[PDB]
C-alpha cells in the first residue's frame, strides 16, 4: 500500500503530499532498468536465462570444476551476475600471473559472453538503433510526458530540473531530441567530442528578456563513450558506432578488449583509471544534501552498496524528503519477519519502518509501475483562481436542491 | 585545552573604509580597564594604542574616536604599522 | 616588606596599584577573626587559651580517652575549634542510637562547655546586646568606611560589591542599618523567615547605590532549626530571650540538632544544604573575568580554600592581595627545616613570576584599620557634619 | 484524573495544551528509574526484597545489635536504603577515630554488599553487556521515539534539546548509537577520554553556504566513569569496564573502593572532593531561569530534597510550565488528609492544590506510564494546510443530510 | 641543495617563500614512512631484510613457484610489501573455492610470517602500548609543533587544515589527544564505532562564548580498524585491541583469522572493505584540484604510480604549488644520467628540470627530514614560548 513515517495513510492525501511536493526548489528523479521494459528492455533476471539456453558448455564447468554457481540457483534462476564477473575477474589474474595457459583461454570467453548478453539488451530496437527520428514512435511517450511535467512546473528564479540514472540506453534522448529540449551531459563539441567538468554550471539566457533545459547524469555511463587514453574520453553517435565496434562486438567472437565504458561490476573502484564515476557521485553527493530537496526512486532494486550507503546519510538533514515505489513490499514483510531474507528487502523494510514523516513507501503490485508513477505528477495552473467567488457560489446552492 | 593565546578579547571589528577601522566592543566592559598577567592598562581613551591578531603577525593602530553607536558602545582607530 | 613579582615595592606605587584594582568588573572581600578584635572580639588561639585553663578535669578524656586531640597541638595552642565540636557532635549520635548512657551524658558537658565560650567571645558588646542602635557608636567606625568606599567607587552600570566571611557575629548588620543601606543575605520575611537560595540573584531599581551582598560561611548567632524541617533567622532580642540567656547562666545542653554555628551539624541533609550554597558561589564569583580579590584577617589554615584560590590563578584577569602581619618569622622558620602548613603555603606564593600576586607585612602596617585607610575616597563626597547641628535644635524644641 | 491549577481538565483538552507547549523556546526532560523498568531495571523496593533474600546473618546485627532498621519497616518493605547507606559511614567514621579494629570490619561488609546490589540492577541486558548493537532489540524503541519527536519538532533558528536523568544506565546510547544521532555528555577523545565543562557550549555546522544533536546530563554518575584521585575523570566503553573492574565487584568477593564515582546516598555535599557534581546542577538552574520554558517529569519519587527546592523556586516566574505523571495519587490525597502521608506526599499534593495555571499533574496508574507519556506526544505537520480554502466546500457535506 | 626551475636558491629566499606560500586560502601536508623513525618505526628494506634473515624457507616457494617476486628486486632490497600481502589473499581466496587443500596451508604460513614482521614495527613503544598518555613522552614532540603551527595561523572565513598520511600508526593521534585537540577521521560512537563518509563535510560552532580541530586521512589503515559482519567496519581503542587480536599476532605462531583485518591495503576485493579505500584517494584529488593551493610533501620515497599521476595532471592548474624533500639528489642524479636508474629517481629527477617557478626540491640529506622541515614553518607572535602552568600544577598537587 502506502505509508508514510512508519504508519498508514490514504490516496486522496498522497495526491496532494506530492502536488505540495513540487513546489519546491530542487527536484529530482532516479531510474532503473525497469523504467525500460515498456521500449524494449530487459532486467538482469532476463540474462541468466539468455545465457544459459545459447551457452550451455561453458555452464558445465562454472558449476563443476571451479565450483562458483549452485544447480539450485541455476534451475531456479536466482543468480546474480555483477558478483559472478567480479570472481571471474579474480580467477584469472592469478592464472596470469602463475602462468596458466590453459585457464587464461577458459576465462577470457565467459567474460566475453556475459558482456555480449549485456550489450544485446540496451539497444531496446534492433537493427533499427542506427536509424534516425526514433523518438516518434508509440513507445517512448511518457518519457516525454515526464520530461514535459518536471519542466514546466518551474517559477522564475528558480533551479533547472536534474535526471539520475545508470542504465545505458538512449531512451531519455531521443525522447529530448524530438521535442525541442537540449539536456546537458558534460561533453562539447562536434568533431571532437569531450569531457570538461566545468560544463555543469553553465546556463542559458536571453538577449533581451529558452529557459527549457535540464541535466543529465548517468553514473555507470554509456555505450555511446570511449576512452584511448588516461586524459581524454569521446563521443560519437548511434550510427558511427554501430558501424566501428558494436557490430563486431555482437556478431563475431573477438574477447572484448575494451571498446566501449561501462560499469557491470559490483566493486567499481577496482577500475582505478575511471575518472568520471568520482566527478558524477560527487554532483549526486552536492546536490542531495542542500534544504528545500525532493526526491523520486523509480525501476531500482536496492541492490547497490554504494547508493543505499548515500541515501541512508541523507536522512540527517530535516529538509530533505524521498518517494520510493516498490512492487514487491509485501513478499519482504514476509520474509524478513520469518528471520529469512536478502539484503535488497532488508535495506527497503529498515526505511519502512522509522518515525520521520519524511519517508514515504508505494507498493501494490502493477500500480507501482513508471505508467502509473508518471499520471500521478500534476499539470500547473497557468491562470490561478484566487476562487473565492467560485466556491462562495455554490456554498450558497446546496441547500435549496 | 589549547593555549592559543595567553590574552583576553576587548572586541571585534565590524567595518572597514578606507583605513578607518570601525570596532564594537562587549557587554560587561565600562571603566577604561582591562588586565593581563603584567597588570592593567587602558585600553579606550583617544591618544591610546590597540593591537590586532591577524594570523603570524599584530597589526598596531591608534585610537581617535569613540561613542554610543545597556545602549552599544563604537570605536574608531587608524593603522600605524605591524609587529 | 611588600612583595610583588617576588621583588619589592614602595607605598606610592602600590598605593597607585589599588587605585585601578578597585575600578574593574567584579571586585570582592575575604574577611576573618581577626578583623574583630578592635570591637570586643578575640582570636581563636585566646578561646583555647581559656578553655584549657577553666575546664581541665575534660581535657584528660579528649586525648587519653577518645583520641580527638592532639598533645603537642594543645601545648602549643595549635587546635582547629570547628571540627573538634563537629566531631563531638558525631560522636554523641551513635550513642543515642545504640542505647549507650554513659557515653550520652559524658558528651553533653563537653558540648556545653564548648558552645560557652566561643558564644561569650562573639558578643561584641554584653548584655546591650539585646538593646536597639548598636551601630551608632565607636567601635564600629572603620565598617562603616569600608561598605561607603565600596559603593562610591562603581559607576552607572557596573555590579555590586560582594563580601565573605567566617566570622558569625553582627558587626557588618549593625553598622548598615545605620547608613541607610540593604543587605541580601538569602532570607526573606519577618514572622517566618526562611532560606530561599535564589535570592541572591535579585536586585533593586526605582519608578519615580542601594544595596550589597553578603555571604557567612559558618553560620550566625541567629540562625536555628525547629521541630519542623527549616531554618529560620530572627532578632537579636528574641534571641537572647529564647537560647542565649540559658546557654551561659545555666548548665543546658538537650537541643544537639539545633544550632546553625559554627559549621557543627554537618550530617543533616538540611543543614548542610545552607553551607554548600555558600561555598559554591564563593568558587564561582572566583572564577569570573577582570576579578579582584582583598584578603584581610585570614590565618591559611584550611585545605579548601587554598586548593581553591591557587587553581585560580591559571586564567590571567584574576589578581590577589594580601596581608599577613607575621611574614618575617614564617620566612626565618621555612629557611632551615621547620614550620607549619599555613606558613609554607604562604611563603610558597611569597616567591613566584606571578605580577598577579602582592604580599604586605609589618605588623601594625597589615592591619584592619590600615587596610581601609589605604582605600580612597571621591574627591566629590561629602564629608563635613552639616546636618548634626540640625537635629539636636529640634530636641530643644520640648 | 488531571488537575490543572486545582481544578479538573479533560483529555482533549489536555492533548491540545501539549502541542502547544511543544512549540516554545526550550523543552527538556527529567527522568528517574521507572522510565527504565520495560528494559530490565529495578527498583529500590527490589533491591531491600534481594539484600534481605541474601546476606541475612548482617540483618539481624543491624537490627537487634544496632537498631538502625526496624523489623515492621523490614516485613513491610518500606524501608529507604539512601539514608541507611549514610549512617552506616558515620558508624564507620566514628570507630576509624576510636580505633575499634573488629566494629570496623562489619561495616566494611555491609557496605560492600549494598554497593554490589545496586550495580547488578543497571545492567539491563545480564551478561550480554559486553556485546555490541544492544539497541536493535525490542526492548528499545519507545527511547527511539521520544528522540526522533523532540528533534523533529525543532524549527530553523530554535536551540537544541536536554535530556536529564539520575540513572547509571545506558540505554539512551544504546538507543542513539542506532538511528546515528550525537550526544555531547562533556567528554572528549578515545585512547584517554577527559572530562572539560566547556563542551558543553559547542555545536554543528556544515561547511558550505549531519546537523543533529542533544544534550545529555547525568546528575548522579555512570557505570563507565571512574577517577585515578589526580583530579582527572575518565571514561571508557562497556567492555574494558566488564574486563577490569565490574566482574571483580560482582563475583570476586572483595571489598570496596572507588573503583566508579556514584552518588546514591542522601547528602551529596558531604562528598567534599566532587566537582563535576558541581557543573550539571550549575546547569539545570541556568536552564529553567530562562523564559518561555517547559518541562517534563516522568519516573521520579520526589524523594530528593535537593531537587524538590529547584522547581518551587522556578515556579515565581510567568514563563515556566511543568508537567508531572505520578501514578499513586489518590493514597497520598487521603493519607495527608488523615493528617498522615509521607514528605514527597506531602509535597506532591502541595503541587497539585495550586491556584496557577502553570502546574499540571497526571494520575491514573498505568495511564501515566512511560509508554502512554510518548503516545501523547505529537508528530509534526510539515506542509501546514490551512484548509481555509477547504472549509468552504466541506461546509456543504452535512447540509446534504 | 635547493633548485626552484633548475636554477639555485638562498636559505633567505626560501624563507620568504614559504611564509607566503603558507598564508593562502587551501593547505595540506602528505608524510610518509620515514617521518616515524624519529619515534621507533623502521623502513620498508630494513622489513624486508628482517623478513628474510628469520625466514629463508618460505623464500624459495615464493620466487621459483607462484612468480611473486623477482630476485634482482630481492637482492636489492626493493620489494613492495603492501602489494604482495593483497596478491597472496587472492590466492588464498581462489583455493579457499577450488578446494586445493594442498595450498591453503602454505599461504596461511607466509602469511602469518609477514603480518607478525609489519606489526611488530609500528607500536612505536612496545610492551607500552596498551597504557596511557603516551603523547607526554619527548619522542612526539615535533608531532606537536607541526599541529600547532598549522592551526595557530589561520584566520576566520578560511578552511581548516588536512593532513593525509600512508603510515598505519598512532602517533598523530596520541599527540593531539594531549594538545586538547580535535581530529576528524570519519567514524562516530564509543560502544559501536562506525564508518560514515558524510561527515567529512561538518565542522564547530560556538553559541555565546571552537575552530580548534583538523581532519586526518589515512591512505592505508589502520591497527585499530577491523570487520565483524558482512557489512561494517569497527574501529576500537588500542588497550582494547591489544587484547583481543594483537598480541596473538606476536608471540602465538600459525595464527591466522582470516578477511578479518583492514591493514594494509589488503583484503581489497571484497565491497566493504574497498569503500573505504577509494573515499580517501576521492576527497585527495577533490582537494588537490582547487584553486589557490599549497602542499609540502615529506617522507614519501615516490614507489606509487597513481599518486604521481594525480599530481602530474594536477600540476595543469595554474594556482597549485608544491613542495619536495629527498635527501638523494646527488646520489641519483648521477645513477641516471650515466645509464639509468630507478622509477624514483627518473620521476623525481624530470620536475627539477623544468620552466616552473612553482615547483621546489630540497636535499642535503640529514638537512632534509622532519625535525628540519618542522622548523622552516613560521612561529606565531601572541603564541606563548613560556609555561608558567606546571609550576603552579606542582604547588596544586604539593598542596596538602
Ligand atoms: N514496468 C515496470 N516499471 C517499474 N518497475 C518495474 C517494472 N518492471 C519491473 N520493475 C521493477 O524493477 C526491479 C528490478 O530492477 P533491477 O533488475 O534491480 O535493475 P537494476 O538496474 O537495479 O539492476 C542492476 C543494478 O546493479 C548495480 O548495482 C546497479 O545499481 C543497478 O541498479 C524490480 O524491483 C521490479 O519490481
Ligand atoms: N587587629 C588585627 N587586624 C588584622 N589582623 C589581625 C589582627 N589581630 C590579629 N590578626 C591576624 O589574624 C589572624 C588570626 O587567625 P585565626 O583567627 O587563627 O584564623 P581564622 O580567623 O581564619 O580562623 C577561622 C578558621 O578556623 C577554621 O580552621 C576555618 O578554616 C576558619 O577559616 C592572624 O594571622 C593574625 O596575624
Ligand atoms: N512502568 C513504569 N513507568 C513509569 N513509572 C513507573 C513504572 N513503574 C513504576 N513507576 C514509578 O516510578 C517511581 C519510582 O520511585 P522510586 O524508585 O522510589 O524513586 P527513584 O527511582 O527516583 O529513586 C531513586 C532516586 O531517589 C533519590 O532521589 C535518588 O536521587 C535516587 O537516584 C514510582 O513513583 C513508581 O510509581
Ligand atoms: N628521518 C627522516 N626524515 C625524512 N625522510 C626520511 C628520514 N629517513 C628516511 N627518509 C626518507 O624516507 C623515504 C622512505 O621511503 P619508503 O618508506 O620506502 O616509501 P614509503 O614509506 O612511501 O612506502 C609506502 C609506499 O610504497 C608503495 O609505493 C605505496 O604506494 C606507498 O605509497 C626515503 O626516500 C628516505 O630518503
Amino acid at each position: 500500500s502506502i505509508y508514510q513515517g512508519g504508519n498508514k495513510l490514504n490516496e486522496d492525501d498522497f495526491r496532494s503530499h506530492v502536488y505540495s511536493l513540487c513546489q519546491l526548489d530542487n527536484v529530482g528523479v532516479l531510474l532503473g532498468a525497469g523504467a525500460s521494459v515498456g521500449c524494449g528492455g530487459k532486467t538482469m533476471k532476463d540474462v541468466w536465462k539468455s545465457f544459459k539456453q545459447n551457452y550451455p558448455e561453458l555452464l558445465g564447468a562454472l558449476i563443476d570444476k571451479y565450483l562458483l554457481v549452485s544447480q539450485i540457483d541455476s534451475d531456479n534462476n536466482l543468480v546474480n551476475v555483477e558478483l559472478l564477473i567480479d570472481e571471474a575477474t579474480k580467477f584469472l589474474s592469478v592464472a596470469k600471473t602463475r602462468r596458466c595457459e590453459d585457464e587464461e583461454e577458459e576465462f577470457r570467453k565467459i567474460l566475453s559472453s556475459l558482456y555480449k548478453e549485456v550489450t544485446k539488451a540496451a539497444l531496446l530496437t534492433g537493427e533499427q538503433f542506427r536509424e534516425k527520428n526514433q523518438g516518434k514512435k508509440d513507445a517512448f511517450k511518457y518519457h516525454k510526458e515526464l520530461i514535459s511535467k518536471l519542466i514546466s512546473n518551474r517559477q522564475p528564479g528558480q533551479s533547472a530540473p536534474a535526471i539520475f540514472t545508470t542504465n545505458y540506453d538512449l531512451a531519455l534522448e531521443w525522447a529530448a531530441e524530438d521535442l525541442g529540449i537540449q539536456l546537458f551531459n558534460g561533453f562539447s563539441g562536434l568533431h571532437t567530442r569531450q569531457f570538461y567538468p566545468q560544463n555543469f554550471d553553465l546556463a542559458f539566457r536571453n538577449v533581451n528578456a529558452g529557459h527549457y533545459h535540464a541535466y543529465l547524469y548517468k553514473l555507470h555511463g554509456s555505450l555511446t563513450w570511449y576512452q584511448n587514453d588516461s586524459l581524454t574520453v569521446n563521443e560519437v553517435s548511434a550510427s558511427q558506432a554501430y558501424d566501428e565496434y558494436i557490430n563486431d562486438i555482437i556478431n563475431k567472437d573477438d574477447f572484448y578488449r575494451g571498446q566501449h565504458l561501462i560499469y557491470p561490476g559490483a566493486n567499481k573502484y577496482s577500475h582505478t583509471i575511471g575518472f568520471v564515476y568520482g566527478e558524477m557521485f560527487r554532483r549526486f553527493g552536492e546536490f542531495i544534501s542542500k534544504p528545500q530537496t525532493a526526491l523520486f526512486i523509480n525501476g531500482f532494486g536496492f541492490g547497490d552498496y554504494h547508493i543505499n550507503r548515500i541515501i541512508l546519510g541523507a536522512l540527517l538533514n530535516p529538509s530533505f524528503h524521498v518517494v520510493i515505489y516498490y512492487p514487491e513490499l509485501k513478499e519482504a514483510i514476509t520474509k524478513v519477519s520469518k528471520g529469512g531474507g536478502s539484503e535488497a528487502e532488508k535495506a527497503i523494510v529498515t526505511l519502512k519502518n522509522m518515525a520521520f514523516n519524511q519517508v514515504t513507501v508505494v507498493g501494490g503490485g502493477s500500480k507501482a509501475y513508471f505508467n502509473s508513477f508518471v499520471e500521478h505528477l500534476p499539470y500547473p495552473v497557468l491562470f490561478p483562481r484566487d476562487n473565492i467567488v467560485d466556491e462562495l457560489v455554490e456554498a450558497i446552492a446546496n441547500l435549496s436542491k | 585545552l589549547f593555549k592559543l593565546t595567553e590574552i583576553s578579547a576587548i572586541g571585534y571589528v565590524v567595518g572597514l573604509e578606507g583605513e578607518r577601522i570601525r570596532i564594537n566592543l562587549h557587554e560587561g566592559l565600562q571603566g577604561r580597564l582591562a588586565s593581563h598577567r603584567k597588570g592593567v592598562s587602558s585600553v579606550t581613551q583617544p591618544g591610546d594604542l590597540i593591537g590586532f591578531d591577524a594570523g603570524n603577525i599584530l597589526v598596531v593602530a591608534r585610537v581617535t574616536d569613540m561613542a554610543f553607536v545597556i545602549p552599544l558602545r563604537q570605536i574608531i582607530a587608524y593603522a600605524i604599522g605591524f609587529v
